[PDB]
RNA sequence: GGACAUGGGUUAGUCGAUCCUAAGAGAUAGGGAAGCUCCGUAUGAAAGUUGCACGAUUUUUCGUGCCUAUCGAAAGGGAAUCCGGUUAAUAUUCCGGAACCAGAAGGUGGAAUCACGGCAACGUAAAUGAAGUUGGAGACGUCGGCGGGAGCCCUG
RNA sequence: GAGUUCAGCGGCUGAAUCCGGUGCGCUCUCGACGGCCCUUGAAAAUCCAACGGAAG
RNA sequence: CAGAAGAAUCAUCGAAUCUUUGAACGCACUGCGCCUUUGGGUUCUACCAAAGGCAUGCCUGUUUGAGUGUCAUU
């Protein structure tokens, strides 16, 4: 068998990210929020998604037609994304729960997050794929969300998906992601290694 | 013109048109079509303009040239086995008959009668072509037997006797024995010179010796080849000048003695040659085949046969040609036998005009043998024909 | 000069397969047969296949090379690919949880006219009625069945306008000229413009698929024959001067008029135009009122057969009344009881037929189809031996390729036929 | 001008080897899909669903013994529409009376109080209208299955129709639809003898096909003559 | 005068080149180097000019199976032409006559229904052969003697 | 019928252009051997055939 | 010199033509190819000609894909 270069690289690095040593702060993304909890956050997202650039435009051209005839509207609710505009959210104490993307291409992007969310008092979660929170927005791809306001009829849904986030991913884990991540092997890996290492510490020394 | 009540054929009738169910296929036959449309390759041709395929033939007007040889009068019985070979005299008066029974019969052609039932295999036999010296040789197995009947003139035996009077020599209910003449192998056809001075004596079985020529004047045999290449299935003489001409198993070879060189090699590109006959003009020779077939050569044509024929449903057996009249027929195994007639022509420009005469028919078969060998008469155009349950037939 | 390498020109490169085919226009089987359906394209069978073959002898169908040449530049495969690419973007629409931009989707969907495949297949009108009478077969065979998930709803309703129309212009210019009944359906035989035009239509009933018909097949063939029927029909509507395309009757289909809810409103074929025909409720109304008005009959029928009728059953101006149902309670006068073969039967000979024959109850006269022709020598419903065999044998003993051979099968067939058609007469008199 | 239309090159023998191994994977699928798994919230779901159901069978049966029975018409075609995993007996019941057995069955019934009452009972399961001679006709001629001999059977002929109904005097399917449109005498034995319709939703559109839980927007109670466009749709 | 001036003169389907490869060279992949550039030639390349075939069209959005550079030889390898005549100068080229090779389709006649014969070596006018798998020619050192033929020489 | 050589005539017309014998002869080529090899003696283009049994 | 009779071996110059090469670009250095379309001739599945095309690196976009890369999907 003959891979290609990329694919052989791609598979590479996926060991390669398993048996190094992963530092606490880049190995807490490797432990996301569980599929059901997910589920209800993502439910409670859908009815907060930006408008379509279409649907703004007709809601525009709606009221643009009202004043070219002749002639007060309530502030807009939806959930809130971009990194910076997050992060200021953040420090600001304004977000309610924060959604951190578990693979954001450089990671130190979005490696002080968890950080900065357990600093100001947020409540967050680390969720499977930056491609999800970018299906919400309307986007590829949003290395976080968040949300701050919420309409007063899902004031109670938030309340319980910010207890389940709590319980299920703050409560759990914890001291998981206080622990160095990586070292993973195989059934067999370390009997090879061992094997190699017994070998290479009797005279292989130079 | 299907429907409810059609009387053109009685699909399904129908007392009303309300009964009348839905037709269930039709789907398919429409979806059929469909497929037919862009699937099945279309070939563009010439619409063959109306045209009855009768105006293929050409005139043979049989009605004008008709030396019809009639159904056959006379029938020849006592023969116990397969007539293997049969001949008539030059006179024509004498009809001498053979098989494997080792029984040879003479019989009168005008009255039918068996007259000389003395027996004495019989591979062929032979008359010479003097009147005055009436010597018929009959070959059994490897031996080869001259025998001078005393039916005829008495001073005949005597004419006979002074011919001759390789293979050796030597010299019974009228068993008058003249000349015995042994092979090494066993002789499957035999031939006559025009003065009877010569023999010809063809085996399949041997390759180096397959022919020999037997000198009567010098009572002496010999090969007339230095090497033989392949097997011989036959052999004959050219009746106007002295070509020998050996039927192989797939070609025809011409040969003159004279200068003893190769003449012409005629291609029968046929699997296997089974036997030939020669016009008398010898110029044109017929040829039949054990695939069926067959060839007409002209000499003055090609060497490739100038026309083939494949009626035949079984292996062609014997072919001969009328010596006057211009007729020949060709008898097979399937028990029918086909009679030709064969218009030669000296003019360059005028082909020779062969057309079909008769097929005569209900001849038993035995053992897939049916018809095996055919004889002209010398003065009409009377057929012997000799089948393999010992019946003669006088085709008339 | 070089030596030519073998098989590099000639029937090798003139005919093409199908897979190279496939691999020179960068097209799948599915859309390369579909544009087959659309275009004029066929298979070739060549005369030496092993040699256009490069040598090989496996059985392969053939296509022109200057065919396929000619489907390179086809602007119909660009609107192929440019339905695949929509298709995707209206998957990627929904999987994004995108119903709005779905819809648009849609609206914008790439549709693709059939303008100039109709003029290069047919380049005059005489050309495209003469090859018409497939595509109004299927059109009458699909207007009936039932709406499946492979072919819409929206194709039914297209197919039904259509019929409808070519059975209007038909009826207006009283263009047929023969009307056949068979078990497979009905056979109309019309002449337009000198161009003879021959369709069936089915009877009306609860069918089934068969299951075993490709439909994907059927949808092209359908979409290619919509578009040739549209443009016949407005060519021959402004031919008539009717203005195209009639108006519908919304309330009229509603009620299931037929052809009564589409109004022809302007921008022997007077056999019954001195009768006025009544429908009874057990009658190919579908049929008896495209023929009956075709030829000038005033038509009146059951008000359950469809509203519209501009006749009663009481109305006494009624001269016929079919009705094949073997049993009237409520017996008229003057409106003589036939059976539905009488008009079929008059239409095919041209002339009135016997009423007294053809009333209710009675026998029924065998049906004719017009489309039958006289032979030479098949029945029509309503010394030597020695010269022929020597003329008979030569052709087989002498004649080179032995053409002759096609007697075999001309002349045996025919004879084959005569003999028993004209010996079943000879058992029919026995019998009788 | 000679064209001949030779033999097809569709090599019809490993065509239907072909076929056949197709329906043979089609089967091994089948036998395949087995035994999915259910979460928690689909057993509350039906829950809620049947204590939905189950109050408001008691508010239409208590204190509502009233029917606004639609008139001026007297044949109504009921389509059952949706089903729901468990129903409570009653309706089962009464969707079994009605012969709406399985989903998409569309039967004919005739408008009276008796058929109202249960037309209430199962309001939430089955779309109802007024069918028209139109949709009358073309249901029957497209879709129209008989009941003889207990099978399943194509209206392809009259002459069935004669055999199993020549004593109530219905002898073509133009009779039968005549029958079905006035409600005459025999209305009940021509009805026993139908089969009712399966007019399962039709997916045309590359959006219809890809859309979950796709009914066609069928909504449910009495949708008056907007049932002829639902059947339009169909037949 | 091989000078000068003015004109004329080299004719090819078969002769050479053109095609193939040789030792080697050489771009491409990648890697060096501040750099002009160098190393590298199936190298950790997604290395296929329409690689090939299959399919009643496959949810009318393609599935299944198989196999996986170029330059460098007018002396090496290689489809095919001879004779007579002809010019001031050109001839296997031109003229006259006579052949040959390669490729291309149909047509005509013949042949088999996937042909026969011979113990055999093998023969014949023909006598289908996909994928896949092989075999042969090309194609192979040098020396000596013998045999055969041709031409030339000798001579009646 | 060409070519050559002789005779003529005024391009044309005549004739001949034949039969041998041969040699460690020279030149070229082919066949059948016998050695010496050693390092057992280019590659490819191209052409043909076999096994195989898809299909009709 | 001959010959011709808006001339001109004129000026100006905004429209065109611009052979083979050369950064030189289909491949080579007398040649050898491929792709699309059109056309011809005693003449058509053959041959020929003409026109327009085919270099490399990179950028934006488009379409078509690959991945035991990251996931979602009752």
């Amino acid at each position: 068998v003959k891979w290609p270069e990329y694919i052989r690289l791609q598979r590479r690095r996926k060991i390669l990210n398993l048996r190094l040593k992963v530092p606490p702060a880049i190995a807490q993304f490797q432990k996301t929020l569980d599929k059901n909890t997910a589920t209800q956050v993502f439910k409670l997202l859908n009815k907060y998604r930006p408008e379509t650039a279409a649907e703004k435009k007709q809601r525009l051209v709606a009221e643009a037609e009202a004043v070219a005839n002749g002639k007060v509207s309530k502030k807009p609710y939806n959930v809130k994304y971009g990194l910076n505009h997050v992060v200021a959210l953040i420090e600001a104490k304004k977000a309610k729960l924060v959604l951190i993307a578990s693979d954001v291409d450089p990671i130190e992007l979005v490696v002080f997050l968890p950080a900065l969310c357990k600093k100001m008092g947020v409540p967050y979660a680390i969720v499977k794929n930056k491609a999800r929170l970018g299906t919400v927005i309307h986007q590829k791809t949003a290395a976080v969300l968040a949300v701050t306001e919420v309409r007063e009829e899902d004031k109670n849904e938030l309340a319980s998906i910010v207890s389940a986030v709590d319980a299920n991913f703050s409560a759990k884990y914890d001291e998981s992601r206080r622990k160095w991540g990586g070292g993973i092997m195989g059934g067999k890996t370390q009997a090879l290694l061992a094997k190699r290492a017994k070998a290479a510490a009797a005279t292989v020394r130079l | 013109e299907e429907s409810y009540n059609p009387p053109e054929e009685y699909p399904k009738k129908y007392k009303s048109l309300r009964v009348v169910p839905a037709y269930s296929n039709l789907i398919k036959e429409k979806f059929e079509r469909c497929l037919d449309l862009y699937l099945a390759p279309r070939v563009r041709r010439t619409k063959l303009n109306i045209d009855p395929e009768s105006l293929l033939p050409k005139l043979p007007t049989p009605s004008e040239l008709r030396p019809f040889p009639t159904r056959c009068t006379n029938v020849f019985i006592g023969h116990k086995g397969r007539v293997r070979c049969l001949s008539v005299h030059v006179s024509g008066n004498w009809l001498a008959s053979g098989g494997d029974d080792g029984v040879l019969r003479i019989w009168e052609v005008m009255t039918g009668r068996c007259v000389w039932k003395c027996s004495l295999i019989i591979q062929s036999l032979a008359w010479g072509p003097l009147s005055d010296s009436p010597v018929l040789a009959v070959a059994v197995d490897e031996t080869v037997y001259f025998i001078t009947p005393p039916i005829f003139s008495d001073e005949q035996i005597e004419a006979s006797k002074e011919l001759f009077t390789s293979a050796i020599w030597r010299r019974l209910h009228g068993g008058i024995v003249h000349a015995t003449v042994s092979t090494p192998s066993s002789i499957k056809s035999l031939s006559w010179h025009r003065r009877g001075d010569y023999l010809a004596t063809s085996s399949p079985t041997s390759s180096s010796q397959a022919v020999l020529i037997h000198q009567l004047s010098r009572g002496a045999s010999q090969s007339p080849f230095s090497k033989s290449k392949g097997s011989v299935q036959a052999v004959t003489f050219h009746p106007t000048m002295p070509y020998l001409l050996v039927a192989t198993q797939r070609y025809v070879r011409i040969y003159n003695l004279v200068k003893q060189e190769l003449v012409k090699t005629l291609l029968t590109g046929v699997k296997w040659v089974s036997s030939l006959s020669v016009h008398s003009s010898g110029d044109h020779v017929i040829i039949g085949s054990y695939d069926k077939r067959l060839c007409w050569f002209d000499l003055d044509f090609s060497s490739k046969p100038y026309k083939n024929l494949r009626y035949h449903s079984r292996a062609l057996r014997d072919v001969s040609y009328h010596p006057s009249l211009p007729l020949f027929c060709s008898g097979s195994d399937d028990g029918d036998v086909q009679v030709f007639h064969g218009r030669v022509y000296s003019d360059l420009l005028a082909n020779p005009l062969i057309v079909p005469l008769k097929i005569l028919r209900n001849h038993k078969v035995v053992d897939n043998v049916g018809v095996l060998s055919t004889c002209w008469h010398p003065k009409e155009a009377w057929l012997f024909s000799a089948g393999a349950g010992g019946e003669i037939r006088m085709w008339t | 000069a070089r030596v030519k390498q073998k098989g590099k020109a000639g029937a090798a490169r003139i005919y093409i397969t199908r897979n190279q085919a496939l691999k020179k226009l960068q097209l799948t089987l599915a859309d390369f047969r579909r544009i087959c359906i659309l275009k004029g394209v066929y298979p070739r069978e060549p005369k030496n296949k092993k040699k256009a073959n490069k040598g090989s002898t496996a059985p392969v169908t053939f296509y022109y090379t200057k065919d396929i040449q000619y489907l390179l530049h086809e602007p119909i495969v660009q609107k192929f690919r440019e339905y695949k690419v929509f298709a995707r973007k209206l998957s990627k629409a929904l999987g994004k949880g995108e119903l709005e931009t779905a819809k648009r989707l849609e609206a914008r969907k790439p549709t693709y006219s059939l303008d100039h495949i109709i003029k290069e297949r047919y380049p005059t009108f005489h050309d495209a009625l003469k090859d018409i009478d497939d595509a109004l077969s299927m059109l009458f065979l699909f207007s009936t069945m039932p709406v499946t998930d492979k072919i819409g709803a929206a194709t039914v309703a297209n197919c039904e306008r259509l019929c409808a129309e070519f059975q209007h212009y038909v009826i207006r210019s009283n263009s047929l000229r023969k009307a056949f009944l068979s078990i497979k359906g009905i056979y109309y035989q019309a002449e337009i413009f000198g161009e003879q035009i021959t369709w069936i239509v089915p009877y009306k009933f609860a069918q089934s698929v068969p299951t075993d018909v490709d439909f994907r097949i059927m949808h092209t063939f359908l979409e290619f024959y919509q578009a040739l029927m549209g443009f016949v029909n407005f060519k021959l509507y402004n031919t008539l001067g009717l203005r195209y395309p009639p108006k519908i009757d919304v309330a009229k289909s509603e009620s299931a008029a037929g052809l009564a809810a589409y109004e022809l409103e302007e921008s022997n074929t007077s056999l019954f135009s001195n009768f006025t025909f009544f429908l009874s409720r057990e009658v190919p109304r579908f049929s008896l009122e495209f023929v009956i008005r075709a030829f000038g009959g005033k038509v009146g029928w059951d008000p359950i057969l469809g509203s519209g009728s501009p006749f009663s059953e009481s109305d006494p101006v009624i001269t016929h009344h079919i009705c094949d149902r073997p049993h009237i309670s409520q017996k008229y006068e003057g409106r003589i009881y036939i059976q539905p073969q009488w008009v079929y039967d008059s239409i095919n000979k041209g002339i009135l037929e016997r009423t007294d024959l053809y009333a209710c109850g009675a026998t029924l006269p065998p049906h004719l189809s017009p489309f039958v022709k006289v032979g030479e020598n098949d029945y029509d419903p309503e010394a030597e031996e020695k010269e022929e065999k020597e003329a008979k044998e030569l052709s087989k003993m002498m004649m080179s390729n032995k053409q002759r051979k096609l007697y075999s099968k001309l002349k045996n067939e025919n004879s084959k036929n005569e003999n028993y058609n004209n010996a079943l007469r000879n058992r029919k008199r026995d019998i009788e | 001008p000679e064209v001949l239309l030779k033999k097809r090159k569709v090599n019809e023998r490993t065509r239907k080897e072909r076929v056949e191994q197709a329906i043979a994977k089609k089967e091994a699928q089948k036998k395949n899909r087995k035994e999915t798994f259910k979460r928690a919230e689909t057993f509350i779901n039906n829950y809620r669903q049947r204590e939905r159901e189950r109050i408001r069978l008691n508010r239409s049966a208590k204190n509502k013994g009233d029917i606004f029975v639609p008139d001026e018409t007297k044949l109504l075609f009921v389509i059952r529409i949706a089903g729901v995993k468990n129903m409570p007996p009653k309706i089962r019941k009464v969707l079994r009376l009605l012969r709406l057995s399985r989903i998409n069955n569309a039967v004919f019934v005739r408008n009276n109080k008796a058929v109202a009452q249960m037309l209430r009972i199962v309001e939430p399961y089955v779309m109802y209208g007024i069918p028209n001679l139109h949709s009358v006709r073309e249901l029957i001629y497209k879709r129209g299955f008989g009941k003889i001999n207990g099978q399943r059977i194509a209206l392809s002929d009259n002459a069935l129709i004669e055999e199993a109904l020549g004593k109530y005097d219905v002898i073509s399917i133009e009779d039968i639809i005549h029958e079905i449109y006035n409600v005459g005498s025999h209305f009940k034995e021509v009805t026993k003898f139908l089969w009712p319709f399966t007019l399962t939703p039709v997916k045309h559109s590359l959006m219809e096909k890809k859309v979950k839980h796709f009914n066609e927007g069928r909504k449910a109670g009495y949708c008056g003559e907007e049932i002829n466009e639902l059947i339009k749709k169909q037949v």
